[PDB]
């Protein structure tokens, strides 16, 4: 129900990713 | 803008020499400076 | 050049007259690298021990000199450009009694057994003797020769080193003197009757200052990626952990220039070499399209008066592509000629032609006299001294209505008035400039398309960076241009092919060093995030990747990430607790492996 | 319980690809690392 | 093309046209580090006050005591952590 | 001062004002230019 090419938003700016992926959440 | 000729700094450089391009970019380094601060101090905000 | 080693540590001067105590100093000075290499010249070089010549080294942005000698056999320098007494040259001799700096306009004559001469005997038009205390006085005799702002900066040190010949220390050199000269120094050569020879180029370093004055440790912020964390924190002992430190970019390795392939000429040479000029009320306007805007040609046609540019410069008009050239040409007196121009207020600017303040566009005044100024004159002119209201911009009133006073002038000037009210040929060239849609464009030689590749391009006027490939966007006939969400450009097309390119950015992303701690180890590794690795490793190949520093890379040490690319570490498939965190469940540790 | 995080080049979003943009904006201070900073407090945090 | 044209000017021209001698001079100002300085009235140095002080150009208020900084033959101010000025050398004794 | 220079010459009168930073023209471009970031005095004296 919610929704490596940084295709968006090339100006310098980046997303980094969570350090705990979903599986390990859901682990 | 920011009240500079162009959004762009490649259009600045292309056209003025550096006496004058140095005015036109301290307005835009100023607009997108203060663009920054808004963003980290709401970031901040949001964070806590 | 006959041999090349690394300096180590070495060639760290103090950068200026501040005491520091305590502290760590970030700078930026020119300085040598550490590590990099040095020509170590093998007694004299060509040149033997005693021999006829030796050749002429250049002289980079400053060198550093060293030579551990106790013969003195090493007695000057010479610095200068064509080093044959048509410039003058700068002369640094030592007696071992005083030191004798001189510039004059020198000639070499391959000034150096059993014989001692004099040296440069050929020394013409003198303007700079000075003399001082010895250079010179196991001993390293370090120098460091520095030409900036007039000045010709040197420093020395001079350490006990009994059992190396190149010593594995560090030391700071300290300023010895400091001359106004204002001499170029292009290539410099050393006078002998065994010495290393470094260059300095810009550097950042990281200096720490003892509880006296003195600099006792130096670290290079572009050596490694370990060194460019140390001065992130300004610290030289580093904690355990992942540290942002810069940011890499892949560098465009060629340059690309389309504009549409137009032989046909603008025609500058009517417009300012016309028969006839327009009156100062009635100025002639005409239009330059569909041509090649090439300015060189009102330079050869006349020396100006004035060529004043407000929205661009006069040097870059053959770079820029216009979409409205517009020449108004016509004659005015000379004490006129300052006040067309935007913001003015007087007589001109409102009534006979004023211009927006929004201008872009160059005034080019040039004297008429030698074909306008005559007794009886030119009777072009028609001056307005009155007009009922202020004139709009680019406005134009042919027609001419008496006041209830006969408004027009028409006055023809002798050659004995004085040059502010002599004629002079005024043509004012308006320029609008809307994001290279046009035509028009400055003189500039067409290269091939190239795609697939991060290079810099320049499409009718539109100048950027990025990674060109075949578009599948449907443009109209009549669209050029594509944009997304964000008003960037990401689209354009050709102008000799009407090809549709997409515009990709070159890759970049932030780079992250994972250090075990500086208590532990030295080894780091390298995460480029948000890149894949074969891209890293393709940029490295091509010398493309931004950051001069390069970790080893080496087979099985690149592991890709959600993070992005890790350089410098072995992946394993043992698990253990987190450490040092990377992301998306990768975590790195500093482990002992297979023994 | 945790939020996007983010990363800021400042250099080039003030001063994207302009060496002579970057001189300008090294006069007015450490305003780039106190921006980078925070964000990067903000990115720690959020896995906190 | 001959670039360089030798014309004197008679004294009947304009003087727009009339000859003018001009001198630029040139001052790159770096902080009071040299001894080129316009004429003033050099006083006494007053120590343990708060006082005004212009040290060789170098203009600032504060109070100025005996220093323990052991300063190199070449080194003529000093600063801390921050930057700012802490310390100077008296241009007519070199005292620090 | 660090540097005092003094350069002498002598000049038509009409180009006294175009010896300045920034100017455009035949002098500045083609007889002596002066840098943008420049710290001095230009001082004219008719020598008729
Ligand atoms: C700083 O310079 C001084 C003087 O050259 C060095 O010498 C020592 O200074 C301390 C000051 O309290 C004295 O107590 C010592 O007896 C001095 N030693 C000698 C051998 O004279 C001092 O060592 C220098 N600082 C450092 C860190 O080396
Ligand atoms: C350095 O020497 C070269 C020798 O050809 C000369 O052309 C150049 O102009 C010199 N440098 C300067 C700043 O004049
Ligand atoms: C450039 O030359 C090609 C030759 O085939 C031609 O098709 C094209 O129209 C030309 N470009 C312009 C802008 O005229
Ligand atoms: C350009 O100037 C020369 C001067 O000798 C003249 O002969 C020529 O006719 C001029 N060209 C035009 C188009 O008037
Ligand atoms: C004005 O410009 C037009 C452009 O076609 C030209 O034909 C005409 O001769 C010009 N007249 C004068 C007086 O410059
Ligand atoms: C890197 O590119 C290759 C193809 O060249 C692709 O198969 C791989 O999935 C890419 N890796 C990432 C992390 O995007």
């Amino acid at each position: 129900k919610v929704t490596l090419i940084c295709a968006q938003k090339f100006n310098g700016l980046t997303v980094l990713p969570p350090l705990l992926t979903d599986e390990m959440i859901a682990q | 803008k920011f009240g500079a000729i162009s959004s762009v700094l490649n259009d600045i450089l292309s056209r003025l020499d550096p006496p004058e391009a140095e005015v036109q970019i301290d307005r835009l380094i100023t607009g997108r400076l203060q663009s920054l601060q808004t963003y980290v101090t709401q970031q901040l905000i949001r964070a806590a | 050049t006959q041999s090349y080693t690394n300096s180590f540590t070495r060639g760290v001067y103090y950068p200026d007259k501040v005491f520091r105590s305590s502290v760590l100093h970030l700078t930026q000075d020119l300085f040598l690298p550490f590590f990099s290499n040095v020509t170590w010249f093998a007694i004299s070089g060509t040149n033997g021990t005693k021999r006829f010549d030796n050749p002429v080294l250049p002289f980079n942005d400053g060198v550093y000199f060293a030579s551990t000698e106790k013969s003195n056999i090493i007695r000057g320098w010479i610095f200068g450009t064509t080093l044959d007494s048509k410039t003058q040259s700068l002369l640094i001799v030592n007696n071992a009694t005083n030191v004798f700096i001189k510039v004059c306009e020198f000639q070499f004559c391959n000034d150096p057994m059993e014989s001692e001469s004099g040296v440069y005997s050929s020394a013409n038009n003198c303007t700079f003797e000075y003399v001082s205390q010895p250079f010179l006085m196991k001993n390293l005799r370090e120098f460091v020769f520095k030409n900036i702002d007039g000045y010709f900066k040197i420093y020395s040190k001079h350490t006990p080193i009994i059992g190396r010949d190149f010593p594995q220390g560090f030391s700071a050199l300290e300023p010895l003197v400091d001359l106004p000269i204002g001499i170029n120094i292009t290539r410099f050569q050393t006078l002998l009757a065994d010495y290393y020879v470094g260059y300095l180029q810009p550097r950042t370093f990281l200096l720490k200052y003892n509880e006296n004055g003195t600099i006792t440790d130096a670290v290079d912020c572009a050596l490694d990626p370990l060194s460019e964390t140390k001065c992130t924190l300004k610290s030289f002992t580093v904690e355990k952990g992942i540290y942002q430190t810069s940011n890499f970019r892949v560098q465009p390795t060629e340059s690309i220039v389309r504009f549409p392939n137009v032989t046909n000429l603008c025609p500058f040479h009517e417009v300012f070499n016309a028969t006839r000029f327009a009156s100062v009320y009635a100025w002639n306007r005409t239009r330059i399209s569909n041509c090649v805007a090439d300015y060189s040609v009102l330079y050869n046609f006349a020396p100006f008066f004035a060529f004043k540019c407000y929205g661009v410069s006069p040097t870059k008009l053959n770079d820029l592509c216009f979409t409205n050239v517009y020449a108004d040409s016509f004659v005015i007196k000379g004490n006129e000629v300052s006040q067309i121009a935007p913001g003015q207020t007087g007589n001109i600017a409102d009534y006979n032609y004023k211009l927006p303040d929004d201008f872009t566009g160059c005034v080019i005044a040039w004297n008429s006299n030698k074909l306008d100024s005559k007794h009886s004159g030119n009777y072009d002119y028609w001056y307005r001294s009155f007009r009922k209201s202020k004139l709009k911009p680019f406005e134009r009133d042919i027609s001419t209505e008496i006041y209830q006073y006969f408004p027009l002038q028409s006055y023809g000037f002798r050659p004995t008035y004085g040059v502010g009210h002599q004629p002079y040929r005024v043509v004012v060239l308006s320029f609008e400039l809307l994001h290279a849609p046009a035509t028009v464009c400055g003189p500039k030689k067409s290269t091939n398309l190239v795609k697939n590749k991060c290079v810099n391009f320049n499409f009718n006027g539109l100048t950027g960076t990025g990674v060109l490939t075949k578009s599948n966007k449907k443009f109209l006939p009549f669209q050029q241009f594509g944009r997304d969400i964000v008003d960037t450009t990401d689209a354009v097309r050709d102008p000799q092919t009407l090809e549709i390119l997409d515009i990709t950015p070159c890759s970049f992303g932030g780079v992250s060093v994972i250090t075990p701690g500086t208590n532990t180890s030295n080894q780091v590794a390298v995460l480029y995030q948000g890149v894949n690795c074969t891209e890293v490793s393709v940029a490295i190949h091509a010398d493309q990747l931004t950051p001069t520093w390069r970790v080893y890379s080496t087979g099985s040490n690149v592991f890709q990430t959600r993070a992005g690319c890790l350089i410098g570490a072995e992946y394993v498939n043992n698990s253990y607790e987190c450490d040092i965190p990377i992301g998306a469940g990768i975590c790195a540790s500093y482990q002992t492996q297979t023994k | 319980v945790s939020m996007t995080k983010t990363s800021v080049d400042c250099t080039m979003y003030i001063c994207g690809d302009s060496t002579e943009c970057s001189n300008l904006l090294l006069q007015y201070g450490s305003f780039c690392t106190q921006l980078k900073r925070a964000l990067t407090g903000i990115a720690v945090e959020q896995d906190k």
